[PDB]
């Protein structure tokens, strides 16, 4: 997931922003 | 670990 | 890059 | 007390007052990401109801919170009968953690420990895991305070020896590790040193009485620590003993009923017989 | 300290009911089961019925609706009643503890003997 | 509802022998749940009330003598007494205690003396 997605692979803040609380 | 941690903990 | 995610996932949320 | 369900708090410290009445949750407990929190937050912030957690106990990542012996001192059995990659006890990224004082901690039925990257913490070497874990060989204890040699751990204490050398065991300053005596086992002793009921697990009121424990080795029925189940009850969450009626509840909006156990699904070779819960057996390939 | 001791009427005439207490001390009524078993004189054991912690009521399939097993928690009596005896009834009546889900029957009451005549 | 039957209605032995008896329940009393037999065995003495010696069909009672010693499974069961000790002189049931619970027919044991 989260680990695959902006690790490995690296991450945008659009997809963070996805993410967020 | 750290892994599972954030892929578990994470929405 | 674990760590990172931590600090960085904040950095977008606010909340 | 009462039994609430596994929870997951995050955030806002808001959500934490939901734990108030709560002796047994039935699930785990992790409290994370809370960014803002302060010391003075945790302060005048405690759970002395809250004696065990039946799955796993997580704290990552929550700011000002210094020590767990306000919050959780009365805790004394974490079951671990579903884990977070094989650990009933994590402690990570506890910036801010010095010690962790679950002083009433006397077992972890299941998993192991995972104590790491906790810049502060202390009070990890004074702690001697093989009274609360049967194996500590998958411990992963690492990086934290009380690994580059200036830990000022300071303890009357009972020492033990886990290398080749005696050292005093305890949580805090003012709170010695309890070691029960070797003949105790896990049922726990008094402050005299008598061992508590044999159904019982960590602690109890008074000696001698499975109604007086404050845990239970193995299931509990109408105040009693049992041995097992008797029918007409079924084991529930590998703690409890209720009737079909209670799994019937559940079931309708997925619980079954399988070798004496409420379950949540059906095993292998099964299916649910709609009318009464009940795991069949497949007539050839099981749907699903 | 457990403990358990029948209070019967000693003597029952023919067609008329049974009340017997059972007075137990040293366990909450709340956490354990009681039983209740009687002896006719030089024959076995019979189980008539038992009392779950929950108030939960098991009987004696033999016995269609002439026994009734009640308790009162707070003051540690269990109680039986049985209607119409006969000649037949004559035995002794025994409560015994269970701690169900982990024991069988431990610990007995010393009996009450009941004689049904006129 | 679970029946239980056992044999001998008597037996008679001096002290020092070995004795067995035997028990039957019309239903399988063992517990898929733990491996356990839901069965026990008791031990009257003549005057005074019963006393429990043995559950879960193999589990001696604290206080019990080694001697008593409980076995079988399923429907069929046996209680044995290693070396009968005079005051062995008692009457012995068996007790099903799988769904509700009931009492055997017991058994009776004599000691042969001159
Ligand atoms: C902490 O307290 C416990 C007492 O509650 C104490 O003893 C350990 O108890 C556990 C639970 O009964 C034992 O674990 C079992 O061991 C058998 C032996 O082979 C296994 O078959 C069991 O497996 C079943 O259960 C698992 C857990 O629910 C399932 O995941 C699995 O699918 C099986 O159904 C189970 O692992 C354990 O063996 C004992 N330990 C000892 C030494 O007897 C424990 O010692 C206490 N800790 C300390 C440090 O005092
Ligand atoms: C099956 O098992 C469950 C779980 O133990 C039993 O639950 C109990 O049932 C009662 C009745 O619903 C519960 O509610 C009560 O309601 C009255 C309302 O006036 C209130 O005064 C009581 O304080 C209580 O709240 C009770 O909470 C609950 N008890 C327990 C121990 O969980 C259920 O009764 C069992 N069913 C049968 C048929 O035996
Ligand atoms: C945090 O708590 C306040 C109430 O004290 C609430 O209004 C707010 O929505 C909470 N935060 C989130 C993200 O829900
Ligand atoms: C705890 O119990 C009291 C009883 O009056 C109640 O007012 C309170 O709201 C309860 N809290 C929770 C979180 O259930
Ligand atoms: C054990 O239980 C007793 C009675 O509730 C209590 O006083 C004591 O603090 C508990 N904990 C320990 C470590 O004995």
């Amino acid at each position: 997931g989260i680990v695959e997605q902006c690790c490995t692979s690296i991450c945008s803040l659009y997809q963070l922003e996805n993410y967020c609380n | 670990f750290e892994d599972y941690l954030h892929n578990v903990v994470f929405v | 890059c674990g760590s990172h995610l931590v600090e960085a996932l904040y950095l977008v949320c606010g909340e | 007390g009462e039994v609430c369900p596994g929870m997951d708090i995050r955030n806002n410290l808001t959500r934490l007052h939901e734990l108030e009445n709560c002796s047994v949750i039935e699930g785990h407990l992790q409290i994370l990401l809370m960014f803002k929190t302060r010391p003075e937050d945790f302060r005048d912030l405690s759970f002395p109801k809250l004696i065990m957690i039946t799955d796993y106990l997580l704290l990552f990542r929550v700011y000002g919170l210094e020590s767990l012996k306000d919050l959780f001192p009365n805790l004394t059995v974490i079951r671990g009968s579903r884990l977070f990659f094989n650990y009933a006890l994590v402690i990570f990224e506890m910036v801010h953690l010095k010690e962790l004082g679950l002083y009433n901690l006397m077992n972890i039925t299941r998993g192991s420990v995972r104590i790491e990257k906790n810049n502060e913490l202390c009070y990890l070497a004074t702690i001697d895991w093989s009274r609360i874990l049967d194996s500590v060989e998958d411990n992963h204890i690492v990086l934290n305070k009380d690994d580059n040699e200036e830990c000022g751990d300071i303890c009357n204490c009972p020492a033990t020896v886990i290398n080749g050398q005696f050292v005093e065991r305890c949580w805090t300053h003012s709170h010695c590790q309890k070691v029960c005596p070797t003949i105790c086992k896990s049922h726990g002793c008094t402050a005299e040193g008598l061992c508590c009921h044999s159904e019982c697990l960590g602690n109890c009121s008074q000696p001698d009485d499975p109604t007086k424990c404050v845990a239970c080795r193995n299931f509990y029925l109408d105040g009693r620590c049992v041995e097992t189940c008797p029918p007409p009850y079924y084991h529930f969450q590998d703690w409890r003993c209720v009737n079909f009626s209670f799994c019937q509840d559940l079931h309708h909006k997925q619980y079954v009923i399988h070798n004496n156990k409420c379950i949540p699904e059906c095993p292998s070779g099964y299916t649910m017989n709609s009318s009464n819960l009940l795991c069949t057996p497949c007539l050839g390939p099981c749907p699903k | 300290q457990v403990q358990l001791k029948e209070s019967g009427p000693g003597l029952v005439a023919p067609s008329q009911s049974l009340s017997i207490t059972c007075t137990v001390s040293g366990f909450p009524l709340t956490a354990y089961g009681v039983n209740w078993v009687r002896q006719p004189p030089g024959k076995g054991l019979e189980w008539l019925g038992m009392i779950w912690g929950d108030g939960n009521t098991d009987y004696n399939s033999a016995l269609k609706s002439r026994l009734s097993i009640s308790k009162d928690n707070s003051k540690s009596q269990v109680f039986l009643k049985m209607n119409s005896l006969q000649t037949d009834d004559t035995a002794r009546y025994y409560c015994a503890r269970d701690p169900y889900g982990s024991k069988p029957m431990d610990y007995w009451g010393q009996g009450t003997s009941v004689t049904v005549s006129s | 509802d679970i029946v239980m039957s056992q044999s001998p209605s008597s037996l008679v032995v001096s002290v020092g022998e070995k004795v067995t008896m035997s028990c039957k329940s019309s239903q399988s009393l063992l517990y898929s749940s733990n491996q356990k037999n839901f069965l026990a065995w008791y031990q009257q003495k003549p005057g005074q009330s019963p006393k429990l010696l043995i559950y879960w069909a193999s589990t001696r009672e604290s206080g019990v003598p080694d001697r008593f010693t409980g076995s079988g499974s399923g429907t069929d069961f046996t209680l044995t007494i290693s070396s009968v000790k005079a005051e062995d002189l008692a009457v012995y049931y068996c007790q099903q205690y799988f769904r509700y619970r009931t009492f055997g027919g017991g058994t009776k044991l004599e000691i042969k003396r001159a």
